[PDB]
């Protein structure tokens, strides 16, 4: 079989292919010769351009080349123009398998409108509400208390949230109406109101589903999608806490109903909005193949990669709900290549230097290995991070492990946006929600501070490793083996703290606050200028990284967090007092071309924001494109220069201010 | 105690003994001479004698291996030379050349000392000898703390390195009076000599650091590169690090299209250990990268160009700066490693006027003196005589490497075809550049020639680069008798 994706599932299919003894095909674009899926796979093509349209979105070629490899069946993949018409049109017209659901419930269910027909055909709890204009505030006031919800004012023309006032009592009813009906009237020409069961607060419980082409339907357990940052989730688990068998056991029931409704063959997953007093919403459902299975598959062990492809054949499962059960749970979560303390800043067109995944106990679903880059022009998505539990914190803690192995060079990432949301209390209370992320983040983002024990246990690694670095350089037997440090984050050496080292053998040191001190005796095992750094003091074990020094200045990494330590002896602390600290030169003004050449591409447009790490512009010089960037700053005013303009020495090509 | 240096500091300054408890280890200095007058006799100098003369003297330990050095001092006299300061160093030097040492000074004097009249010429005269005798035979590192005017500015420039301090350090022959004086423009100290012009403009200083503090620091790192002496061997220090450890990155780093750019420090860094790199120069002539590093432990010589900068083109100010650091690195038995990818020459009216021939001689000449074991890869392109230059078989080169999509032709296509045919019939660009391109812009002419010793995936370059370094351990190669060169100047 080939696939049509080509980025972790591509692998993971070619990984289930292992077992099923199924030799696969995978196809590429000309950007994407050295991804990992084209060497795990048997047989590669390639399919021009790594432009998206010609890349794999050029069915075309896809399907063309869909006649050499034998394979009786091609998958549909999940991303790109996966379970498509006018590919599924395309591929049975040369009469091959789709390893995918039938059109009929395709288009069905995945499309826009029609969709609350087919919710309301067998009503399946959707959307409660009165279901027509309310003309008067009494009729408001009534259907409001008919249900007591928080009103969920919506106009009936209007979408997207604009029109919509939350309503509690009937005073707040009243007024709201009184907004509303002034805003639509003005925005879309329609004072047609509706009033609904809004909901106090969301989680977003999604249901997960599979089925067969001849029976044996089961429903997988549930999963949570509740954190969302502009519509895009981040961590997700499947026994959501608010988790009764009164509920989930109907909730299985009617999301197996629904699906001989439409005859659905590869089910996608159904979605719900959930509030403390456990509803159900069936509607949003999905049709496509989502990738979050991997935590369900970890609480069951469901391969829905190896069922759906067995349904394929027209053959029944090799399940049943009756022995679906729970082990524990997991937690997945997505790193991204978005710079989040940065505005949200996208960092693209880096290979990894050098990076090395966490692989204790836990799994981890990539396409980027060694020397890969991401282009512009696709997923930004690094890894898929996930890892087995049986219990909140047993699990959880595990993933806070697992974050600080990750070791991750040449471009930045929201590892820390992720460490801080896990470690937060808030999150380990129990229950969350689907506004969680910018009601504890309103202000950009700001990573939490350290407390005094993990910054005393950071200067004591710090101090250790310094000397352990530093006995290597000696000759011999000519070499010490205890000193008394002081060390101070900071320009301004803030909190002096006197510390001791002794190095009794290769991995123990007898750590004190300084002769003549009592002593602890822990113990740091670091490979020589590695990034891995493992710590046990007593029961506690930390692991910290190793970014780079200057010998004065360590740059060493605490909680996915950079910071710069000064490790320095009784001389250098007493004499860097006196020392100039000068300021470099903070200018906003016009930046110029350092050398002659054309400039023959422009990024940025005249007049407008610019912010630090984007491209501007590309000169191109005997034969060489380069490119200069703007290093730093908010905005610019200037006139550009126009293409071909084999001008430059030295010029005013942008101007800042 | 904090007597008679509070003075001092109060102007944000350290003082030169700090200076030289900073740099060796803690207890190992023992200062040589201490109690020395200036019996000078003149213009009401007959008073304020001084104990130490402004100099302070002694031998010092780093990392457990001797040393020599010599620190100015301000406040006395200004730091003036003398007929009696300069014996001292005189003494260290000898000493320092007797037993295999190196010297390592640290320059505050603020010009001659004028009381004593032709006595601080002959002192002068006495250091530049010293200087110029013992050069290839200790290595020597000078490092400036504060000004330095006046002649004693030449004895810096003859040895091997010399780094600058940034706020508080500059230096240059004359001042800025005698050029108000004669042309009649006003010019500050820091605008003649600061720095930030020896770093960028003249290619004097090799270096430029922050603080005084993390000169020493860096210095100590500096020192434990080189060998003690001329007859000692290459120092080999323990590592954890392994010839077997993958590097599979390489693969990518060279992009598809012929015309975009990329960084050699991709190249460089996976090769050599880790975190063991010290760029020299690293502020001037970007085009070219020099510095040490260390492979399995051992100490070697980094030279490479860099297309991210001009397209790697070789020019005059980079052509001095590789030929001082090949000639440097030979003379003390150091291993040399080049990465090669330039497409020639930067063309320019500017250089001719400025004497490209005699520059660009300079490069190959250290390259083809040296009898230090050498090797080479050729990663992308290597056009026209920048590729004689860059250690080319040739020049008695030990083993050269290719990359699978490497280039080595006479010049670029278009210059070929036009003149291969003088007046070929129009649009013969299409199906001719093509062709040529295709057919003899390729390894695999080079290596039929026997001028590359072997192609290989660009993911067993440090198994290679290993193998062969441990194998040319020890070769004895030897030039004819010489009293000494003829270099082009
Ligand atoms: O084709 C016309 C210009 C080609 C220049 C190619 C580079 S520029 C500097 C160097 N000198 C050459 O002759 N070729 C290279």
């Amino acid at each position: 079989v080939l696939v049509a994706n080509r980025g972790e599932i591509a692998c993971r299919v070619m990984a289930t292919c292992r077992r099923l003894g199924i030799k696969t095909v995978a196809v590429y674009s000309t950007a994407d010769e050295q991804a990992k899926h084209v060497k795990v796979a048997d047989e590669s093509v390639c399919i021009g351009p790594p432009a998206s349209v010609e890349s794999y979105l050029c069915i075309d070629k896809i399907v063309d080349a869909c006649k050499k490899t034998g394979a009786q069946a091609v998958h549909p993949g999940y991303g790109f123009l996966s379970e498509n018409g006018e590919f599924q049109s395309a591929l049975q017209k040369n009469n091959i398998v789709f390893v995918g659901p039938d059109a009929h419930s395709i288009e069905s269910m995945g499309d826009k409108i029609e969709s609350k027909r087919l919710a309301q055909r067998a009503g399946v709890t959707c959307i409660p509400g009165f279901i027509g204009e309310v003309k008067t505030h009494e009729d408001l006031l009534r259907f409001a208390r008919e249900i007591g919800y928080p009103v969920m004012i919506k106009a009936s023309g209007g979408g997207g949230g604009k029109g919509m006032r939350v309503a509690y009592n009937d005073t707040q009813c009243v007024e709201y109406y009184d907004m509303c009906r002034e805003e639509a009237k003005a925005a879309f020409h329609s004072d047609k109101m509706l009033v609904e069961r809004f909901i106090d607060h969301p989680r977003h419980i999604e249901i997960q589903v599979i089925a067969d082409r001849r029976g044996n339907t089961v429903y997988l357990p549930e999963r949570e999608c509740s954190i969302q940052r502009r519509n895009q989730k981040v961590i997700e688990e499947a026994p959501s806490v608010l988790l009764d068998a009164t509920t989930r056991k109907a909730m299985g029931e009617e999301a197996v109903a629904m699906a001989r409704a439409v005859q659905y063959v590869s089910a996608g997953t159904v979605e719900n909005v959930v509030n403390p007093q456990k509803q159900f919403y069936f509607l949003e459902m999905n049709t496509r193949l989502q990738v979050e299975h991997p935590i369900t598959e970890e609480i069951t062990g469901v391969d829905l990669v190896e069922q759906m492809l067995r349904a394929a054949a027209d053959l029944p499962l090799s399940i049943t709900q009756d022995d679906i059960t729970i082990n524990g749970h997991a937690t997945e979560c997505r790193v991204y290549a978005e710079d989040p303390m940065k505005n949200y800043f996208p960092s693209i067109g880096r290979l990894t230097m050098y990076q090395e995944p966490t692989g204790a106990g836990v799994r981890c679903d990539s396409g980027i290995i060694e020397g890969s880059q991401i282009s512009v022009y696709y997923d930004p998505l690094i890894c898929k991070l996930s890892t087995w539990g049986r219990d909140r914190a047993e699990c959880i803690g595990r993933m806070e492990k697992a974050l600080d192995e990750y070791v991750i060079r040449g471009l930045r990432h929201n590892i820390c946006l992720l460490r801080d949301v896990v470690t937060e209390p808030r999150y380990r209370s129990g229950s969350i929600t689907t506004n969680y992320l910018q009601e504890q983040y309103p202000n950009g983002f700001k990573k939490a501070e350290l407390t005094a024990e993990e910054m005393q246990l950071m200067y004591e690694v710090a101090a250790c490793v310094h000397l352990k670095r530093e006995r290597l350089h000696y000759t011999q037997g000519t070499a010490p083996s205890e000193r008394q440090l002081y060390l101070s984050v900071g320009a301004g050496q803030e909190g002096e703290t006197p510390v001791y080292v002794r190095y009794l053998d290769d991995s123990h040191f007898e750590i004190g606050a300084s002769k003549h001190g009592p002593f602890r005796k822990m113990e740091v095992v670091w490979k020589a200028s590695y990034p891995i750094i493992r710590v046990k003091d007593g029961e506690a074990e930390t692991v910290l990284q190793f970014w780079g020094t200057n010998e004065v200045t360590y740059g060493m990494q605490m909680r996915g967090t950079t910071f710069d330590v000064n490790v320095m002896s009784d001389l250098q602390s007493t004499l860097a007092h006196f020392v100039p600290i000068t300021e470099a030169t903070t200018n906003t003004k016009q930046i110029l071309s350092p050398m002659p050449g054309v400039i023959v591409a422009i990024k940025v447009q005249p007049g407008q924001m610019v912010v630090a790490g984007e491209e501007l512009l590309t000169l191109e010089a005997m034969k060489m494109r380069n490119k200069i960037h703007a290093q730093a700053d908010g905005k610019v005013k200037e006139v550009k220069v126009k293409l071909g303009a084999t001008v430059e020495d030295n010029e005013v090509l942008v101007e800042l201010e | 105690p904090t007597a008679a240096e509070d003075l001092r500091h109060k102007k944000k300054r350290l003082t030169a003994m700090e200076r030289v408890q900073l740099f060796c280890d803690p207890g190992t200095f023992r200062e040589r001479d201490a109690l020395v007058e200036h019996e000078c006799h003149n213009f009401g100098m007959e008073k304020r004698k001084v104990p130490g003369d402004g100099f302070i003297t002694g031998t010092g330990k780093v990392f457990g291996r001797p040393v020599f050095l010599f620190s100015h001092d301000f406040t006395v006299f200004g730091g003036s030379l003398s007929r009696t300061n300069a014996a001292k160093v005189v003494r260290i030097m000898e000493e320092a050349a007797k037993i295999g040492v190196p010297v390592i000074g640290f320059n505050d004097s603020g010009g001659a000392r004028i009381h004593e009249g032709v006595d601080s010429l002959a002192g002068y005269a006495d250091i530049f000898l010293r200087n110029t005798l013992f050069s290839g035979v200790i290595p020597q590192i000078s490092v400036i703390m504060g000004p330095c005017a006046g002649g004693a500015v030449y004895s810096p420039a003859i040895t091997d390195f010399t780094f600058m301090v940034e706020t508080s350090s500059y230096m240059f022959v004359t001042g800025p009076e005698v050029v108000s004086a004669v042309g009649g423009k006003l010019v500050t100290k820091d605008e003649l000599g600061g720095p930030h012009v020896h770093a960028t403009k003249s290619g004097v200083s090799a270096g430029t650091f922050p603080n005084d503090i993390v000169a020493m620091a860096q210095l100590r790192r500096l020192y434990s590169y080189l060998p003690l002496s001329n007859r000692d061997p290459v120092p080999v220090l323990p590592t954890a690090d392994e010839r077997y450890r993958d590097v599979s990155s390489l693969n990518t780093v060279v992009p598809t299209e012929v015309k975009e750019a990329y960084d050699m420090r991709d190249v460089i860094y996976p090769v050599i250990d880790h975190d063991s790199f010290f760029e020299i120069q690293p502020q001037f002539a970007k085009n070219i990268i020099c510095g040490f590093a260390r492979v399995e432990g051992r100490s070697v010589c980094i030279i490479a160009n860099q297309p991210k900068v001009q397209a790697g083109v070789l020019d005059i100010d980079s052509s001095v700066k590789g030929a001082r650091m090949v000639r440097f690195a030979d003379a003390f038995n150091i291993p040399i490693i080049t990465f090669v990818d330039v497409p020639g020459f930067l063309p320019g009216v500017q250089q001719e006027y400025g004497g490209i021939i005699r520059h660009g001689a300079k490069l190959l000449y250290a390259y083809a003196e040296a009898t230090v074991p050498k090797v080479t890869i050729i990663t992308r392109k290597a056009y026209g005589g920048a590729y004689d230059v860059m250690s080319s078989k040739h020049l008695r080169g030990d083993s050269n490497y290719a990359w699978p999509h490497a280039e080595i032709a006479v010049m670029g296509a278009a210059g070929a075809c036009k003149l291969l045919y003088s007046k070929e019939t129009a649009e013969q660009q299409a199906q001719r550049i093509a062709d040529y391109e295709k057919t003899f812009c390729t390894p695999l002419s080079a290596a039929r020639k026997g001028f590359v010793d072997a192609v290989i995936d660009p993911s067993e370059t440090r198994m290679r680069v290993c193998e062969d370094l441990e194998r040319l351990a020890r070769k004895q190669l030897q030039n004819p008798w010489k009293k000494h060169g003829n270099i082009p100047l």
